[PDB]
């Protein structure tokens, strides 16, 4: 019964689901910001990254578990 | 007292130039009038490269709704056709001076 | 609760309301705003005719 | 109750305050109210619309632009 | 103890089953019909008081169904003008303490005191009326009818309108079951959200309840006569 | 037999689903509107971060409630 | 058995993911609306909270009900 | 056997799921129709209002079920 | 066993899913649509309101199923 | 086993969250589209409807399976 | 034992789920778009029914697996 | 058991949701392209072709394992 | 019992659902562009089809992995 | 039993299926952005592919997960 | 039952916050809709 | 029938197994070759026939290049360019007939027919190339460089250069896994499609296949650019 084998699936792709969506709508606007007006640039990039981080905290969440599911 | 109506037909065809390439820039020269007395004659450039000092601006923002690329594009060739018309009064007026 | 009896004694009720409320309330209250309307129609020609 | 002018490359039409506008920017007809956000638009040939204490005024224009402080 | 039930019949079955739905029915119908005589006989040029609220809200119901479509609001307006003022008031009895308390003359079988709408028999009833008379109207006004609905492409694929016609026969389906569904779940949200603090907790749910009532008779009358319009044209 | 753990997974991940695809949207937002106009920039940063931490809060109550599910 | 502990986790989680995508959408219309007229921030806020803690409630409510699947 | 615990987290999660970014929808319209015309917010906040109250119907309908299995 | 609970509890949450985004995005347009035109509502409110209904048919038909089911 | 009901039950919801959804996106184009050009409005609401009319089918699909299989 | 049921009940939704957002997409672009300009109303509309067509034939399928789930 | 008939209905019915919706997407977004620029109308749609059957790509994949539920 | 199936039907379905609207959106986007700007099409429209690659690879992933589940 | 199979399946799916809405976006903003200005390319693009990659990062972790469950 | 002073207590509070939000703007629109119909009806017995 | 396995032998080890990626891939290596010299022999200052197809190929690679990146167009271009090539031939010739049929002379041996890249060795190899050079590339223009992937903190965030060095190490195998699964989705397709009605039902999809693999060679190309790219700055 590798019932830990579907947590560790189930975490994984449900952490995947959310910021990857996240990151690709942030990338978008900011993106989209640039080519409207470029000379404010660095610093929107500035919150796009504060930003990305962010959403990848959620998703590194996920990560964690799917090393607390398999070693320990 | 003519029209703007009037200046276009000359106005469009100076302005399809400046994009047709034909022409590089569009002066005007016309009849300035400083005084009842003295009429000066003068000559202005009809680029609409525009961007006085930014204090004269005051940066006012809108929301350009078809865009502001379209705005600019459908607000230059009435600009230059303005200030042929301002012209062409003020030729009138220094003509009766 | 889908009993053909209650579903068509609930019907003939609603055509009985209906009617009801059709003979004694909507008819003199359409009437009474229409014979307003033209009443104000009639005060604009008044004025006109006035003039 | 926003100080409206119709102005003209001949001449000043109206320099009224008014209640409502029933622009026809271009994209699509747009109303305007005394606290409108800042706006710059392009009209198309339509009939504009003038809102005053309920009478509509319906100034028909060929074309020209709109700019709403 | 939060006793749910969908369909009751509080005894009164003198050989004929008279549920309270109909009890119910008769007590809004007779304070309708009340109300009705109380604004009609003090007939004034100048309304005030009671007949100046009957008065506005038939005229904003009027003014409603014009904008709607102008040709057939004199004549649909008795039928959904009913809808609206039965439902409403329906609903909002629903709201009278009494709704499922009541009972105590065996288990506390219900004097009805809610919405006939949380009943079926009364949805269906009204969702039939109003489907019929669309139909009717259909068929006065298109003349033989069916040119969509039945095939004939003629300007629209035919594919589109085997769909129509199940959508045309699920419409009065969807309407009572909207009306019903409505109603009954404010009555079961009001009583199991008093299982949980009776007291001082139900306040903005039985607000939002009052206002899902007006709502929903205001919707039940506008989709029946817009549904009218769409049968016309 | 193991179920407790995919119920940690699955908090987890599902607690990361939403708010990745809110910050998302939240950051996408500010930068469209600081690439409008940065003069205003400051004050919506700041409404961006507190966006965010309303929606963190979400994640994070999940990730609580993950400890919760996990260690306890 | 962990089918309650499940129950708790999946309650928490699946009621977090709507109400974080609806803040996000919140968070970035009015900072959207903000920039284009900032003169108008203090309204438009008055609005974003009652919408933001408002989907909180929500997401709460799930919550709370993973707390009475919990311990209750 | 919590099956029904399960049931009642499902019922709450999957209602909150709709609602929450139904209401962000309607809030960020609402917000961006107050920017474009302040004016007309007292009427175009009450057409937010309403709709939100349609979309806490959704939820607590299935709320009223998440309460009505969770206590029988 | 507990699987009709589950069975109600499914109805209503994907009854649910769907209608509100939908109603949703019916008011947000609608608002966004008067905003832009304050004078539009003479049609706006009525076709929002058939919308919000027609949404909201997927929702009552997820209720009326919970309702059998449970019963 | 209750199976009879579950398979009911996922015959009525999903095959809603696609349809309410389908309705919200096609009348809120509609509405914005005579926001923009009411002069047309008629015209455009004629292919409004037959759209509706078309996920209603991907709506009642389900619902006659919940019906059938609520009747064997 | 009762998966027949819930393999038909699965096959219509989620082949009904789909479809719907995909045709409430199509008619919200073409009334849209009719409304910016109804001079291309002959050319939009044609192409808008090739988007109704090849979405619904998706759906389509589902619904034609349901049948085979029924009968074999 | 039976979980051959759900194995084929999953494969039918999942994956045929993003090709759908991508579906929706595409053709009303070469709707609006064409509305505002016909003069490309034609070389566009090209275009649009050249994404749906792509999408359509991803559905007939789900489609062919149908058949290898079917066929073993 | 039949558990392999499942699991196929479910990596085809869930990798093909995400992709497809990515994809959709893909060429969407890349046609709203065209219509603004012709001249650019030679640039963009190649970024279009790696993206058109780059997601559905993603995807096709999930094919793969359900052959690798089919056959061992 | 096959449980493992399940879990790699249910791993590159839920993986795959954000990702595939992410890069969808991410794609069409930086198109629609060149295509409005033509000369910030190199930029947009260079955020945009480290923007991009970022995502697949996720969806990689799932793949990585497809095979650590697989052996 | 105390499930009828509940709705009682309820219905009442209810009414009393409905009441103190509403009774001044119902009243009023009827007010100045009554007012409307007497001064159109003034207007028009002026000019009659 | 409908059978494919990623695991290919073959036979005949000259103290080494010939996998079919030897037979196959050899030959497509071969064909390369041959098109380096039936086309630049005859050089001519007007191109024509082959050489002029030769010469627009390569025209239209080198535009892509240089749109993608101009300092470094020339740098990367034989690489580049050989993969391509390689991934184009071996995609060609992956939907030729006998790709599975082959290998009766016991059952059939996949082997000297099967797509270069449908073996997973074999793109893998290609990929892990493609991203040493981009790193040696990398290196020698950035001397030590790698300030990102040194995750150093900086202005942006405190969290990054973890992400990024993760993407960058997972971008070889991406490519890999990318070009592999390809391949091998499209043979099992046309499989798959020959397994049910196998009489013209596979005509488009194989044709938009082979349309594919182009697309997925240059996607490869473009990736390893792009590679350069993110080395570049």
């Amino acid at each position: 019964e590798g019932l830990n084998l579907v947590a560790t699936a189930l975490a994984v792709g449900l952490g995947a689901i959310g910021p990857g969506v996240g990151i690709g709508i942030i990338v978008s606007g900011a993106v989209q910001a640039i080519g409207r007006n470029p000379e404010i640039e660095n610093r929107v990039v500035t919150y796009m990254f504060i930003g990305i981080a962010f959403t990848e905290a959620l998703a590194i969440f996920g990560l964690v578990i799917a090393f607390l599911i398999g070693f320990g | 007292a003519p029209k703007l109506e009037a200046i276009l037909g000359v106005a469009i065809s100076a302005i399809n130039g400046f994009q047709s390439g034909k022409y590089d820039e569009l002066y005007i020269i016309y009849s300035e009038f400083i005084n009842t007395l003295v009429q000066r004659p003068a000559i202005k450039q009809l680029l609409p490269v525009e961007s006085p000092d930014i204090s004269t601006t005051t940066n006012v923002d809108y929301t350009y709704e078809p865009g502001e690329e379209e705005v600019l594009n459908s607000i230059l060739p009435r600009y230059v056709e303005t200030q042929i018309y301002q012209a062409v009064l003020e030729s009138i007026a220094s003509e009766h001076s | 609760g889908i009993n053909p009896t209650l579903f068509i004694a609930q019907l003939i009720n609603f055509l009985l309301l209906i009617f009801i409320l059709r003979a004694l309330l909507y008819r003199p209250v359409m009437n009474l705003l229409n014979e307003r309307t033209r009443r104000i129609e009639e005060s604009v020609r008044d004025a006109e005719k006035v003039r | 109750p926003i100080h409206l002018e119709i102005v003209t490359a001949e001449r000043v039409i109206l320099s009224d305050d008014v209640d409502m506008i029933s622009a026809p920017t271009k994209d699509g007809r747009v109303g305007i109210l005394p606290r409108h956000a800042p706006l710059m638009t392009i009209l198309e040939p339509g009939e504009l619309d003038i809102i005053k204490n309920g009478e509509r005024t319906p100034f028909a224009v060929s074309g020209g632009f709109m700019e709403v402080l | 103890h939060v006793e749910v039930a969908a369909e009751v019949i509080f005894d009164g079955i003198p050989g004929f089953p008279i549920t309270n739905s109909f009890v119910v029915a008769i007590i809004i119908d007779i304070f309708v019909i009340a109300l009705a005589v109380a604004a009609t006989r003090n007939l004034q040029m100048v309304p005030r008081g009671l007949q100046n609220v009957m008065e506005f809200i038939l005229e904003s119901l009027y003014n409603l169904f014009r904008n709607i479509n102008a040709k057939y609001v004199a004549t649909a307006f008795p039928l959904v003008a009913t809808i609206f003022l039965f439902v409403l008031f329906g609903n909002w009895f629903g709201l009278l303490p009494g709704v499922g308390s009541i009972g105590v003359c065996g288990k506390k079988l219900v004097p009805l005191f809610r919405a006939p709408a949380a009943d079926l028999n009364f949805t269906f009833a009204i969702a039939v009326i109003s489907f019929v008379f669309i139909e009717y109207w259909g068929f006065r006004a298109l003349g033989p009818g069916y040119l969509k609905k039945f095939f004939n492409t003629n300007g629209i694929m035919s594919f589109v309108g085997i769909i129509e016609f199940i959508s045309e026969l699920v419409k009065p389906f969807a309407l009572a079951f909207r009306l019903f569904g409505n109603i009954f779940a404010g009555e079961v949200l009001l009583v199991v959200m008093a299982f949980l603090v009776p007291l001082l907790l139900p306040l903005p749910f039985y607000g939002f309840e009052v206002f899902v009532g007006f709502i929903q008779a205001l919707i039940f009358a506008l989709l029946t006569y817009a549904f009218l319009n769409i049968a016309v044209t």
